């Protein structure tokens, strides 16, 4: 809840966001409180407007404050626009994932602006593909989804792809078995394993649990 | 001497304004006299044509002693000066004078009434290229202007010889008067500064002095826009022999003649010395200039 | 949709990341930014060491209100022992501050005046050690196969630019291999 | 799929003869063509043509591009071999063919070839002559990305 | 020779990528070839008309032979192929416009009307999201991180001219100003040096 | 001493630093990974570096070449570790007063030689005691030779050393020969010299270019009056991505056809159909490599038969100046220009020298005086433009060679303008099959138009005097900035595009050839 | 048409209710200057402000 750590986690989650190939839980519990706090300080400009009134000095933190405001605002702009982009590419499969019962639905936890842009964009998109090519819509071809073969609208839940990762985790003072460091896992091959000081690139799937656990940096 | 570091000592004198009238470079008589100066210097003609960078070290170190031992014959004894030289290290030193000439050259090249104003707009457009040119690190653009300065000085001295053959000067007692009504490469003459230095190049040439009574020169040119004929004032240059507070004359005379009927006259030029006038009306303007002469 | 990189971070973006680094300074003065994380502090005594984030120091240096202390780790003799350790370690990429590249680029822009003769001295050293590090990356890079990649110690900048290559290749290897089953 | 390479990959014609009689030649006015007629056919159609039966509809004759002369030739000196004339889509194509046929040996072969190609392609990447022209599509795209990465990096050093 | 029109169009798309590569991004898509699309439609229409014809005749003279089902299975794939080409084509065709909708908004005529319809609804939709944040975003621009804080910009054919104060835009006059107002004027191309 | 110079240049590459950037170490770090095995140094930057170094290079070049080769290879070994077989590099830089000195110059290439080879590193052997040493060499232009002692003592004497050929190393050698410039001082016969090339400079320029060569004017002795032939060793030959950006910009403007017809002959007013056909000649059509046993032809042909005074001569000269490779010939009778060469003589060997169509394979051939020409080797020209296949079945050789040329004609009918007042044929006395084997036939007429006459008058006076047409600089600011620009553009244009016609346009030509053949039926059968 | 209302608001500010200022910002929003928007806005009871801000054939 500390602004220092909030900002730390802000840049943290931004990096995590941009590195991750596919969607992550929406942090409204945090995103909201920050969007409000920034609007508070943002309005808080008032001392600058009241400063012209004293005329019938040190503006350094003033513009520094303003600077960091817009600066952090940049960070969040990239963050949100990036999420939007990812959704645009994953839109068919994410809605199909919404159709399925298990595990976690799209909704708001994992995903408000997003869902609106998602459904609306997909809507007009369907109007754009529909009015153009599907008119001219053969009976079997009427469906826009996996037939199967080959395939479509199933892409791209690939967790197997390699990506850079960095071992970092909360210290006991658990899974640290020694001698140097933690932890122990491919399906067809064994553990390598890991050390907190060096990045080991491997399959994004095996480390997914750790990203949910926040046990490995990206 | 001009364009010292980036050009041949030969071309340096060849295009030298100071050396010009004293040696009468336009005429053939002083040509051999110039080679005679090199014969005193013991320098091969081919050695003079090489770039300053590749000339031998001996020729470098001995240059000033040779100058001291030769140039005095032609009365050039007062030349050597202790002027400052910048050290930017690795790309080589340049005297402030040369960089000045190159930057001003960059100002003049390297770029009904709507066309003239459009061209005026283009002159202001060339200013920012110069303001940008003031930095040390941006050398790429600077070398272009450095070389174009040579292209100008070439055209200056060329047209100069052309003027020397026809002798269009009216050696009057009141003031000398001239006009260039036609000639090749008149586009370069649009800039007042072209004619400023051009006039200066003439003023020292026609009168060294060359006693007596230094006199002002008149100059003008026009191509289109209905006889614009920019006429800029010009003043004599003494060869070190401000002896008197003379300064200028023309501002009062321009006020007297512009106070008359002043038909088609345009004082649009920011500098008081230059004015646009119709040739039809320039002739009486001259008549009124001769008399009543304010000087 | 910026599209760039999109996988890599832009160099200027990683510069934006390194902005977060705290550093010691020597202010000319002898505040209470409400924004986010500084929270500190009372007016500092002149020529006294105080830790502050990088970009604010850049500001104060632009107004020349602070005297930046040079980082103690950056000393030519230390880079000499690093290069020594490098000639004897064909595999290990040992010590790097990890952000040092961009630092040195920035410190030589302005902070250059405080250091004692860095000119034509450490600049060569950092370059020399840089390139020998790059090639040692290449020597370990020829060994590349799934599933392990030795990431050991490197400055984040070079890791970022080399990212598209290895990242896009290894996927092909894994795919063809596992797929063959 | 939506990747340009997919339709591009399935576009190449493969000479695989069918096991049965085929009325309605899609390529002539027989009308039915007798069984075992070898004809080049696009990977997309021919890929699953024999998948349906349980006897397959197509013999799936071995590719000429995958000839032992080709495969050992590539096993010899990868740096000089020119993939651009023969296919030119090779890794992205061979993976599809090898999925259909499911052989483990040549996969293990081609992978090393790709590794050395990578080595070499990254060596030209730092900043030719004629080799730079023969590279397959995927490696070309990666080369563009790598080039801008380093150009911009050194440019990022100064201005 | 058969799915050939698809090859030409997919190829044109492929070239259009490289046409857009550096480029500078001046990308003005040449045209929508609907004539070739018509040819696709004529071939599919003929194909499925014969297909439905044999599908009806299957109860009388074909007698549902096993080999007869193959041609249906063939044309179905071919249909998907055609579809696939147009889908991907349009998806990229759409994508590039979408990019052009983002970058310069900001803050043609030759292309097919359906695109402009989608475009106008897309831009209206993105303005709806701009209305939602109220953050502020300003999400379509401000791509480069700021520093530090002031910059010197020169006018690009703008005179002109206002936000917070009227600065009296004057042609060919360079200033020294903070990034803020510059960000708005650069969207109109009115400023040149950065 | 010896190593101090090596230390000075290692202290040059490693310890030079201009404002925020070091340049030469980056040059070498780029070149090794590229597999260059070479290095380029701007001598003007070297003069910019120090003063004593340059005069030292100025005094003895033959002695200071190896310190560069050593400084090249010692830095190259650190990056070589960073990169087995690695030789020493070669640096490439760019009369009584000229013996063996650093002089740059310029000329034209007369004739090259065949890639030859000297040796670089070599080991010898004593054939009796089995004593082996090894010597590496660089300056192959006399100084040292093989000794005549077993050297184990330091009697097998005299020279027992046998060159081990299985464990030697070699480089390549070129040996050009250069010819003086045809514009200045031939007030004579052309003179020539002898060149000699080193490692990476080999096989670089096909002869005909106008080039500059930096060199060393040294002296050798081979074939009591001290007659020695002099020569110039070649160091740094220089020849004749962003441009692609402006190329694509120039490709799509719909006014390109006209702006190119504002680029060919600014000195010549009128004759716009000719002025247009030159545009199409400098580009070259398609090239078909069919299953058919032959391939077809791409370049085109230009004729200018007509009345004298037209200055079609000036036009054909400027055609030669625009294309990168082309042969201009003025008539059948020269002072010195030939056309399959037959050379019979030293060593009593027959060898093939050259000619003219051989230089212009894939270029432009200009033939003036089409009717002033003999029938002595005309047959080679009657075939070179149609099947591209020159056969030789003489005493020396029996080959079939290639000739990808394009011929440009400029004739004169008999009696000038009266040839069109009689029957419209009556021009070539032999037959019309040569013209049928050409492409374009133009007839230049001469009709009085007083306004056209005054315009052609004052247009040409303005060309001579007062540089009125010569305004071109603002035109450069607005159209066709250079001729050399047009040349670089044609080089880029020929090998990149792969043109072919379009299927919807083919039926138009099929319906048009019918109309032309019908046109000939109308003028022929009724007449 | 593209505009930024946060930039627009302090200009409009030179008390005024948010509803009136926002309403006029929205309505005047279609009209745009280069900008000239300042010239039209300066030209402008609540009723008077509201009215002031507002400012089948044959071929
Ligand atoms: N516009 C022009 N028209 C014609 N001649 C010109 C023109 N400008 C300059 N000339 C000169 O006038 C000469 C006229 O002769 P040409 O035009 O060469 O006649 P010709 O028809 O070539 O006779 P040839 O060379 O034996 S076919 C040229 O060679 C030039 O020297």
């Amino acid at each position: 809840v500390s602004p220092q750590q909030d900002f730390s986690d802000l840049m943290k989650s931004w990096k995590n966001e941009r590195c991750s190939p596919e969607l992550l839980p929406y942090p409204h519990q945090l995103m909201k409180r920050l969007l409000n706090r920034i609007s508070m300080q943002s309005q808080l400009e008032n001392i600058s407007m009241g400063f012209l009134d004293m005329q019938n000095e040190s503006k350094l933190p003033l513009l520094c404050m303003e600077t960091e405001l817009e600066r952090l605002k940049f960070v969040i702009r990239s963050y949100i626009r990036c999420r939007l982009s990812k959704i645009d590419k994953f839109s068919l499969y994410l809605r199909q994932l919404n159709e399925d019962e298990n595990s976690l639905i799209s909704l708001t936890d994992l995903l408000k602006d997003e869902i609106k842009y998602h459904d609306t964009h997909s809507l007009i998109w369907l109007k754009l593909v529909n009015d153009s090519i599907l008119k001219y819509m053969p009976e079997e071809l009427q469906a826009i989804n996996d037939t199967e073969g080959s395939v479509n609208m199933i892409d791209e839940p690939d967790w197997n792809k390699f990506v850079f990762i960095h071992v970092n985790g909360p210290p006991d003072g658990e899974n640290e078995f020694g001698k140097p460091c933690y932890t122990v896992i491919p399906d067809l091959k064994e553990e390598v394993e890991l050390t907190i000081g060096s990045i080991y690139v491997m399959r994004y799937e095996v480390i997914r649990d750790l990203l949910r656990d926040d046990k490995v940096a990206l | 001497l001009f364009l010292l570091r980036h050009s041949s000592l030969y071309d340096s004198f060849y295009y030298s304004n100071y050396v010009n009238a004293k040696l009468s470079l336009w005429n053939e008589n002083g040509k051999k006299r110039l080679h005679k100066m090199f014969a005193r210097m013991g320098i091969p003609l081919s050695t003079a044509q090489e770039t300053w960078l590749y000339m031998d070290h001996s020729i470098k170190r001995e240059l000033g002693i040779i100058f001291d031992k030769n140039l005095d014959r032609y009365g050039l004894q007062d030349i050597i000066r202790d002027g400052f030289v910048r050290t930017l290290g690795y790309r080589g030193s340049i005297s402030a004078s040369e960089f000045v000439e190159a930057l001003t050259a960059l100002l003049e090249v390297g770029n009904s009434a709507q066309k003239l104003t459009n061209l005026r707009k283009r002159w202001v457009s060339n200013f920012w290229l110069s303001w940008d040119a003031l930095d040390d690190r941006k050398v790429e653009l600077l070398n272009r202007g450095i070389q174009l300065a040579q292209d100008l000085q070439r055209a200056i001295f060329n047209t100069g010889v052309a003027i020397l053959e026809k002798k269009l000067i009216k050696h009057l007692r009141i003031y000398r008067l001239c006009v260039l009504q036609d000639g090749p490469d008149l586009d370069l003459y649009r800039n007042p500064l072209t004619l400023l230095r051009l006039g200066n190049w003439l003023i020292e040439c026609c009168a060294e002095s060359e006693d007596k009574q230094l006199l002002p020169m008149v100059l003008a040119s026009i191509d289109e826009n209905t006889d614009t004929y920019l006429v800029a004032g010009l003043t004599p240059r003494y060869p070190r022999g401000t002896k008197k507070p003379i300064l200028n004359n023309f501002s009062m005379a321009f006020q007297q003649i512009t106070a008359e009927t002043d038909a088609k006259v345009r004082i649009d030029n920011f500098e008081s010395s230059i004015i646009e006038i119709r040739r039809e009306d320039l002739s009486p303007f001259l008549e009124k200039l001769t008399l009543s002469g304010l000087l | 949709l910026p599209a760039h990189l999109q996988q890599t971070f832009s160099p200027e973006e990683i510069q934006f990341i390194v902005e977060n680094e705290p550093i010691k300074i020597f202010p000319r003065i002898t505040w209470q930014l409400i924004t986010t994380d500084d929270k500190a502090l009372n007016n500092m005594v002149a020529m006294r060491s105080t830790e502050v984030v990088l970009w604010i120091a850049l500001l104060l240096k632009q107004q020349s209100k602070c005297s930046i202390v040079a980082p103690q780790w950056l000393t030519t003799k230390e880079l000499d022992r690093k290069i020594q350790y490098e000639k004897t370690h064909p595999d290990r990429f040992s010590e790097l501050p990890w952000n040092w590249l961009v630092l040195a680029r920035i410190l030589f822009n302005k902070a250059k005046d405080d250091f004692h003769d860095p000119i034509h001295e450490l600049r060569g050293k950092i370059q020399d050690l840089r390139e020998i590090r790059q090639i040692k990356v290449l020597k370990g890079l020829k060994y590349l196969n799934e599933s392990h990649l030795q990431l050991d110690n490197l400055s984040l900048l070079e890791i970022n630019e080399l990212r598209p290559f290895i990242t896009e290749i290894m996927d092909k290897l894994r795919e063809i291999h596992t797929a063959s089953l | 799929y939506y990747d340009i390479d997919d339709v591009l990959a399935d576009g190449t014609e493969f000479p695989c003869k069918f096991q049965y009689d085929i009325p309605g030649l899609g390529y002539n006015p027989g009308r039915p063509i007798t069984k075992n007629t070898k004809l080049s056919l696009p990977l997309w159609l021919a890929r699953i043509l024999a998948i349906v039966g349980p006897v397959p509809f197509v013999e799936l004759l071995p590719p000429d591009m995958f000839s032992t002369k080709v495969m050992n030739a590539i096993k010899t000196d990868p740096v000089a071999l020119d993939l651009h004339s023969i296919n030119s889509h090779f890794f992205s194509l061979a993976i599809k063919w090898i999925m259909l046929f499911s052989e483990k040996e040549l996969a293990n072969v081609v992978s090393e070839l790709l590794l050395q190609r990578a080595q070499e392609l990254n060596h030209h990447a730092s900043s030719t002559s004629t080799f730079l022209l023969k590279l397959e599509e995927m490696e070309k795209e990666i080369y563009k990305k790598s080039h801008e990465s380093y150009k911009d990096t050194k440019r990022w050093m100064f201005k | 020779m058969y799915g050939d029109l698809g090859n030409k169009l997919v190829l044109e798309a492929k070239r259009t990528k490289q046409l857009y590569a550096r480029s500078n991004q001046d990308v003005n898509l040449p045209m929508y070839h609907e004539d070739i699309i018509r040819n696709i439609l004529k071939e599919v229409s003929n194909l499925r008309k014969n297909t439905e014809y044999l599908k009806e005749q299957q109860q009388l003279g074909m007698l549902d032979d096993k080999v007869a089902k193959c041609q249906y299975f063939v044309t179905l794939l071919c249909m998907e192929r055609n579809k696939r080409c147009l889908l991907a084509y349009q998806r990229l065709r759409t994508d590039i416009l979408d990019s052009m909708a983002w970058n310069n908004n900001g803050l043609t005529n030759n292309l097919s009307h359906q695109e402009q319809e989608y475009l106008k609804e897309y831009c209206d939709l993105i303005t709806d999201l701009k209305s939602g944040d109220l953050v502020d975003i300003d999400l379509s621009g401000s791509l480069v991180p700021p520093s530090d804080v002031f910059i010197d910009v020169r006018v690009l054919k703008d005179a002109g001219e206002t936000e917070y104060g009227v600065f009296n835009l004057i042609k060919d006059s360079q200033f020294f100003v903070r990034q803020s107002d510059v960000e708005r004027l650069i969207q109109q191309g009115y400023l040149q040096k950065i | 001493d010896n190593t101090e110079i090596i230390k000075s240049f290692k202290n040059f590459i490693l310890e030079f630093r201009l404002d925020s950037q070091f340049i030469y170490r980056d040059q070498l770090r780029n070149n090794i990974l590229v597999k260059n095995y070479s290095l380029t140094v701007n001598m003007e930057h070297l003069i910019g570096y120090n003063e004593d170094i340059y005069k030292k290079l100025s005094d003895e070049p033959s002695d200071i070449i190896p310190l560069f080769e050593t400084a090249i290879t010692q830095v190259a070994k650190r990056i070589s570790i960073l990169s087995n077989s690695l030789p020493t590099f070669q640096l490439i830089l760019n009369d009584s007063e000229h013996v063996s000195k650093i002089v740059r110059l310029s000329g034209i290439i007369i004739s090259t030689s065949v890639l030859s080879s000297r040796a670089t590193y070599l080991s010898i052997m004593c054939r009796n005691c089995r004593h082996t040493t090894s010597i590496t060499i660089n300056n192959f232009n006399n100084t040292v030779s093989l000794p005549r002692s077993c050297l184990s003592t330091i009697n097998c004497g005299p020279d027992p050393y046998i060159i081990i050929h299985e464990s030697s190393k070699f480089i390549d050698q070129q040996f050009l020969k250069l010819q003086e410039i045809p514009e200045l001082v031939p007030v004579e016969m052309p003179r020539n010299l002898t060149m000699t090339c080193d490692r990476y400079l080999t096989n670089k320029v096909i002869p005909g270019t106008r080039v500059t060569i930096v060199g060393i004017y040294s002296i050798y002795n081979s074939k009591g009056v001290a007659i020695r032939t002099p020569y110039i060793k070649i160091l740094g030959i220089q020849s004749d991505e962003e441009e692609e950006e402006e190329f694509l910009q120039l490709s799509r403007n719909p006014k390109l056809y006209e702006i190119l017809t504002n680029s060919i002959a600014p000195s010549i007013f009128g004759n716009e159909d000719i002025k247009k056909a030159i545009v199409c000649l400098l580009m070259g059509g398609s090239k078909k490599i069919l299953p058919d046993g032959m391939r077809l032809r791409g370049d085109i042909n230009v004729l200018l038969l007509g009345d004298p005074g037209t200055a079609k001569s000036q036009l054909l000269k400027f055609v030669e100046k625009v294309s990168p490779i082309a042969v201009y010939t003025s008539g059948k009778g020269s002072s010195a220009a030939g056309l399959a060469s037959v050379q019979r003589p030293m060593t009593r060997e027959f060898y093939l020298e050259g000619g003219a169509m051989v230089l212009a394979d894939g270029g432009v051939v200009c033939i003036d005086e089409f009717d002033k020409m003999r029938d002595e080797d005309r047959v080679a020209i009657h075939e070179a433009m149609e099947q591209q296949t020159i056969s030789i079945a003489k005493a020396g050789i029996t080959t079939v060679l290639n000739s990808r040329t394009s011929v440009l004609a400029a004739a004169n009918p008999i009696y000038g303008r009266y040839d069109d007042l009689k029957s419209p044929g009556d021009n070539i006395d032999f037959q019309t099959t040569i013209l049928s084997r050409f492409d374009m036939i133009f007839i230049v007429k001469d009709d009085h138009n007083e306004e056209r006459d005054i315009s052609i008058a004052n247009h040409v006076i303005n060309i001579h005097t007062g540089n009125a047409n010569a305004q071109n600089q603002q035109e450069e600011n607005g159209s066709e900035i250079s001729i050399e620009k047009m040349k670089r553009y044609i080089t880029y244009c020929r090998l990149k595009c792969a043109p072919r016609l379009s299927p919807q346009a083919a039926e138009k030509l099929s319906s048009n050839f019918v109309t032309i053949r019908k046109q000939l039926l109308i003028n022929e059968l009724e007449s | 048409v593209k505009i930024q209302p946060p930039l627009l608001r302090p200009l409009a500010y030179r008390s005024i209710k948010s509803d009136g200022l926002s309403a006029l910002a929205e309505f005047v929003g279609t009209n745009i200057g280069a900008p000239a928007t300042i010239k039209f806005l300066e030209q402008f009871d609540q009723s008077g402000v509201k009215e002031v801000i507002q400012e089948f054939k044959v071929i």
